């Protein structure tokens, strides 16, 4: 209801400040006192009930929101006195920046410390300036966010874990509006060396089971498993709202790097298809955490982005390639290999086409042209049964899955 | 008796935005002027004619849509009985040839000057050309609608309206009194010329389709003013706001610069009202207190609440500061009570707003109703001028701050809790041709203004009278409301902003709907995507729209992908494709006409049930009403008539002249007007549920004389022969026939005037008994004369209907004859190219001129016995 600004003013603000100076022994010391991610839940809240912009005091003083309105005297005596020892937000950002190339396991400040940083700046962006909605602006900038969320996934992509980790769920659902804005840029930057980088947690990793299957290395490859359907479930729910907010300029002006995000997660998902092992093991936190995937966003999340990228790359493909990929969908009836169909329909390319017979067909790619795409320069033969390789496998899969 | 085709030239008309009417002593003392130019002949374009015509229009009969009419050919400016006008050499009124003998009589010639000038005291519309006055006038209508001026046209002319506000130069002058729209006419908004009832304008990117227009104050121009105690409590209080709004006035008055002094001047600005009360003169203070306690009755008119609070004012005293500024003449200066710390308060601002509007009506009331003086007055208003509106809601702002600050809360009675509408939101659909039985495709709509619209696909036996998706035939999406509407309309959607272009969808591979917005797909409450499943395919399906009252929308069916606006959905990756493919032409579209326009009685409608009784000796064959004795369908009352026509013989006097009058079982003296040509009268009657038989219509009388026969038995309702061009809407009935000729002579004493255009030629039996029930009613009019042929003591109904049994005595009624009932509504189809000219910048400068040049014509399916095209 956003009434935090207001309603507690007068001396709650001193006393919850309190306790974040006394926040650091909650990490500095550690005798046998657990409750530190449930405790940095609870200290997240007081970010969103932030009255006080606190990223610079004196442009605090310049704004409306505590020794401004009253008299300071009665108050007391310095606004930075309270809590000398504050983490400045640029210095936070040094701060995480230089721990994200370490990213050594819980850094424990990371689950405490972090949340501050979602929880606040996210909350004070569109309040303060770089944002277009009389005083000075207190506090960051869209590119801060922007910086700040490159090395949050940053933070994900070193904290692999090789048998545990629970505390990726908080910090993924919590950081839900920062990725609302999503200035495009970082989809160049970040997005896709980290979905490079899980590309790397396939190949070879993800197909561990089938080189031992050639029981007991399965449940071995089940509990490594374990850790990479957690981490699909770290970056699928940032990545399912940022393709919501960004399908429409990907499908208008054909981007690249969405070509390779589009192979890449589908080759995921072809691991997924023919492995029973790793359908187990998403089976096993989706009934642990008992999670709805309907606010979020059978009710998987793994085809879900499958299904909402699918768009996206089957508009890189030409209407030409339709009649190919129905031949193609029976291509693998067969169970033929990849080159095997790659071949089989570059010797016979000259199937394609029916322009002059159809024209209902001669309207489609009659719009075809028309896009940002150029003529037959690009698209040579190679890359067009490279994508036939691709759609003609996920369809596949899809028509099967679909049937519950 | 068989159908008939000719070539027709469009007729359309225009309005200037003048609105007038005899209100309850509000009617700006009725008098106005015409004045009209043309610098063409173009007698023959093409083919037929030129058609243009001035003349008055009352805002209630006129829908002139382009295409059929009520007559033979197109909608004559005069075709309609509410329908005043001239051609130049005749005058229609009621679609009737009526010369009038004048010098210099000939049609529209290039440069002449025409006029015209009314009275709402007594009907008198009279008519002057160039040079010298035309004989003849009209008179005896009924006026309880508005009145505009209108000027009618078919093409090739360029004529020019010069109204009178600055550069209309009355060449041939007025008569004192009539003056061009002097106080308040134009109110608030710049004159601009209007199609009549638009329902399709062409905007830069698109045509766009247009609801229906409401009536703009169609009566009721005097205004509603608010409509007695003294207790002590209010009596101190008033007092003390006497004393606040006096010491404000003369705050104003000296911030205006206004000194005191005994004598009223404007040069010095003395006025003696500049003196408290302690010596202020007596008149001045009845006149303070009177309206201090009448604004303290409006506060509490109604049951507001009020009592004790202990009587705060003295408790929690303040005063404004006093510089020099607030200095008087006197000395006693001006002390405002600093009450600023009320905030505010919504509701009674507005109620306190408005009871100043009352104020300003009782005002108006005595300076016109009372004083009826003239400025060189103003309009009773609610909403016309906002600054002078700001004006008054500021100084009583600061009243009503004044009075919260004394402490005397005060709410509504009941938080201050549909008469005839006529105009339901107009639906738009596509023929029945391009019906969608089996396939899957995409279209989308945009709208300019946001309101009461629904847009999506709908099955092709839409019945109008109905809102879509009220019944099973319809899926559309409404998101003004925000919910999908079907047979329980279920939450789905949100509201959109004037914008938001929706793409609407349909897929009967698997028996699925969705809708779009913003060019992005569109969530539903219930987690699923649009939950139309399992949708039986039927006939076939179509697109559909709708328009709210006023609303604007614009429909791309897709004709090319060009014209799409976002068109980013996923459907054009795969099999989906849009609507309009590929054709020459555009798709035809279809709309709805609230024309009241007959029809046949269903066989099977739910409510009713009609027999066709066999005669015997006893009596002869009859047509038997039925109605369920509770139905929940005791609704308006009903407009029903037989089939067939009956032409009066010949305009050939004593020749063929034929009477008129009404026989319930004795000689009564209706004496209602024969009209003498050949004006060919329905059957017609009216009758109101009594949950019994309620009537049967029959055919008797048939030993010297034609008369229809009309039983009843539990009720009083109108039963009598009716007209031709009955189309009066639905509600119940009484006096809305009107109009009788004034045709003159350069005497202005001519002997020509004539009652006329019987449209409901029906004797009201309201009158004729009065009795406490078990009647048995048997009105029975006669107007078919009947030439005595083979007299020989002892002339059937039948005789005169089908002329194939004048000689036959005997009645008869073969299947022909049938009881048939008015909708009020009907399907249509607009022309696929619309009169592309009369669109010269709708009236562009030096009296607006309006240019139209090419020709479009239809062809036509004039029914001989129904009179329409």
């Amino acid at each position: 209801h956003q009434f935090g600004d207001d309603v507690i003013l007068d001396d709650v603000q001193v006393s919850c400040y309190r306790t974040l100076c006394s926040i650091y022994s909650l990490g500095t010391t550690k005798n046998t006192y657990k409750l530190r991610p449930a405790l940095g839940e609870c200290l997240a809240r007081l970010a969103a009930a932030m009255p006080v912009a606190f990223l610079e005091p004196q442009l605090n003083e310049y704004n409306a929101c505590v020794y401004t309105t009253k008299s300071p005297r009665e108050r007391a005596n310095s606004v930075e006195e309270m809590c000398p020892d504050i983490p400045v937000l640029d210095r936070l950002m040094a701060d995480i920046g230089g721990l994200a190339e370490s990213g050594a396991r819980y850094p424990h400040v990371i689950e405490i410390t972090l949340p501050m940083l979602c929880s606040y700046l996210p909350r004070w962006w569109e309040r303060g300036p770089e944002a277009p909605p009389a005083p000075p602006p207190c506090t960051v900038t869209s590119d801060h966010l922007n910086s700040l969320l490159g090395n949050i996934l940053r933070i994900i992509v070193n904290n692999l874990g090789i048998d545990e980790a629970t505390w990726m769920k908080r910090l993924a659902v919590f950081a839900q509006p920062i990725v609302s804005r999503a200035r495009p840029e970082l989809l160049h930057s970040h997005f896709i060396p980290t979905i490079g980088r899980l590309r790397k947690r396939a190949g070879k990793v993800v197909a561990e089971e089938e080189q031992l299957r050639l029981e007991e290395g399965e449940l071995l490859v089940r509990d490594e498993f374990s850790v990479l359907c957690r981490d699909l479930y770290a970056l699928y729910p940032l990545l399912i709202r940022y393709v919501d907010n960004n399908r429409a300029h990907w499908l208008t002006e054909p981007n690249a790097n969405a070509e390779e995000l589009f192979r890449m997660v589908g080759e995921i998902f072809i691991y997924w298809s023919k492995s029973h092992n790793f359908k187990r093991e998403e089976q096993n936190f989706v009934v642990q955490n008992e999670i709805n995937n309907m606010s979020f966003l059978q009710t998987s999340l793994i085809v879900a982005t499958l299904k909402k990228m699918l768009p996206i790359g089957l508009n890189m493909c030409a209407p030409t390639d339709q009649d190919l990929i129905m031949l193609a969908k029976t291509r693998y009836a067969l169970k033929d290999t990849d080159e095997e169909v790659r071949e089989f329909l570059q010797n016979n390319l000259h199937l394609q086409g029916k322009v002059e017979g159809s024209p209902s067909l001669r309207w489609q790619m009659a719009l075809y042209r028309g896009l940002p795409g150029r003529e037959e320069d690009a698209d040579d033969p190679e890359k067009i049964v490279r994508r036939v390789q691709e759609v003609s496998a996920v369809l596949y899969h899809l028509e099967q899955t679909e049937h519950p | 008796l068989l159908l008939q085709t000719n070539l027709i030239n469009y007729v359309t008309s225009i309005r200037p935005n003048i609105f007038v009417g005899r209100a309850e002593g509000s009617t700006q003392y009725g008098k106005w002027y015409f004045e009209v130019m043309v610098d063409e002949v173009v007698p023959f374009l093409t083919a037929q004619a030129t058609h243009l015509r001035v003349g008055w229009a009352l805002t209630e009969g006129y829908s002139p849509y382009p295409g059929g009419g009520e007559g033979w050919g197109g909608n004559g400016v005069g075709d309609d009985l509410y329908s005043y006008g001239f051609d130049g050499l005749h005058l229609w009124t009621g679609h009737v040839a009526r010369p009038v003998t004048s010098p210099g009589q000939h049609l529209l010639a290039p440069e002449d000057v025409v006029s015209c000038c009314l009275d709402l005291s007594v009907p008198s519309i009279s008519f002057r050309i160039n040079g010298c006055p035309v004989q003849g006038v009209f008179e005896a209508f009924n006026l309880d609608g508005l009145f505009f001026p209108v000027v009618s046209f078919s093409a090739g002319v360029k004529v020019r309206f010069l109204l009178g506000g600055r550069h209309g130069e009355f060449k041939f002058l007025p008569p004192p009194g009539y003056a061009p729209c002097h106080e308040a006419v134009l109110p608030r908004e710049r004159l601009r010329l209007e199609p009549i009832k638009e329902y399709r304008r062409e905007g830069p990117r698109g045509p766009h389709l247009v609801g229906p227009s409401r009536c703009l104050s169609h009566t009721d121009f005097v205004p509603c003013p608010v409509d007695i105690v003294l207790p002590p409590h209010l009596e101190r209080i008033r007092e003390k706001l006497a004393e606040n709004i006096h010491e404000l006035w003369a705050l104003t008055r000296i911030e205006q610069g206004w000194t005191y002094g005994p004598v009223r001047d404007d040069n010095k600005r003395l006025h003696p009202c500049l003196v408290n009360f302690h010596s202020l003169p007596e008149p001045e203070r009845n006149y303070n207190l009177q309206m201090s306690g009448e604004t303290l009755k409006t506060l509490l008119a109604l049951g507001c609440h009020v009592g004790m609070a202990d009587e705060k004012a003295e408790d929690n005293l303040k005063k404004t500061k006093l510089p020099k500024t607030y200095m008087m003449s006197n000395g006693y200066k001006p002390a405002p009570l600093d009450l600023s710390h009320v905030r505010l308060t919504p509701a009674q601002t507005t109620l306190v707003d408005r009871l100043a509007e009352n104020g300003h009506n009782v005002w108006a009331r005595d300076r016109v109703a009372q004083g009826w003086s003239y400025s060189a007055r103003l309009v009773p208003y609610r909403l016309l001028d906002e600054a002078t509106k700001r004006s008054n809601r500021d100084s009583l702002c600061q009243a009503v701050r004044t009075l919260l600050g004394y402490g005397y809360n005060i709410e509504p009675p009941d938080q201050e809790p549909n008469q005839s509408r006529w105009d339901r939101v107009r639906i738009f659909r596509a023929e029945k041709s391009y019906t969608v039985q089996s396939g899957r495709w995409y279209f989308e709509f945009e709208a300019v203004t946001t309101g009461e619209m629904r847009v999506g696909w709908a099955r092709p036996e839409l019945r109008p009278d109905v809102e879509l998706g009220a019944d099973e035939l319809a899926y559309v999406f409404n998101g003004h409301r925000g919910q999908r509407w079907h047979l329980g309309s279920e939450p789905f959607g949100r509201p959109w902003q004037s914008g938001d272009v929706v793409g609407c969808m349909i897929d009967l591979t698997e028996n699925t709907i969705i809708f779009t917005l913003n060019g992005e797909v569109l969530m539903s409450d219930s987690g699923s995507e649009t939950a139309f499943r399992e949708i039986e395919i039927g006939d076939g399906f179509l697109p559909v729209c709708s328009l709210g009252p006023g609303q604007v929308g614009h429909l791309n069916l897709g004709q090319d992908v060009s014209s799409l606006r976002f068109f980013a959905i996923c459907g054009l990756q795969e099999g989906f494709e849009p609507f309009a493919i590929n054709m020459q032409r555009p798709v035809t579209t279809w709309f709805s006409k609230s024309l009241p326009q007959f029809e046949p009685v269903p066989p099977e409608h739910p409510h009713y049930e009609v027999a066709r009784m066999d005669g015997t000796v006893d009596t002869p064959p009859c047509l038997r009403l039925a109605h369920r004795t509770w139905g929940s369908q005791n609704s308006l009352v009903e407009m029903l008539f037989l089939r067939l026509s009956l032409p009066v013989q010949f305009h050939q006097l004593n020749t063929t002249t034929y009477y008129y009058s009404v026989r319930v079982f004795a000689g009564q003296e209706p004496s209602c007007v024969w009209v003498g040509w050949v004006t060919p009268d329905y059957h017609q009657h009216d009758m109101n549920f009594d949950l019994s038989k309620v009537r049967a219509v029959t055919v008797t009388m048939g030993d010297e004389q034609g008369n229809v026969h009309s039983s009843l038995k539990c009720s009083n309702c109108y039963m009598v022969w009716g007209g031709d061009f009955v189309s009066p809407g639905q509600q119940g009935r009484i006096s809305h026939t009107d109009l009788v000729i004034g045709c003159l002579v350069d005497l202005a004493t001519g002997l020509m005037t004539f009652t006329a255009n019987g449209k409901e030629s029906n004797t009201f039996f309201q009158v004729e008994p009065n009795t406490k029930l078990f009647p048995a009613v048997f009105v029975l009019p006669t107007h078919q004369n009947v030439i005595q042929f083979e007299l020989g003591k002892q002339m059937p109904l039948s005789a005169a209907m089908f002329l194939s049994e004048r000689k036959n005595p005997a009645p008869q009624c073969p299947p022909r004859l049938e009881v048939q009932m008015l909708m009020p509504v009907s399907w249509s189809r607009m022309p696929n190219h619309f009169l592309q000219v009369e669109t010269r910048r709708a009236g562009e400068r030096l009296g607006w001129a309006v240019q139209c040049q090419d020709p479009l014509t239809m062809m036509a399916l004039h029914i001989p016995e129904e009179n329409r095209c």
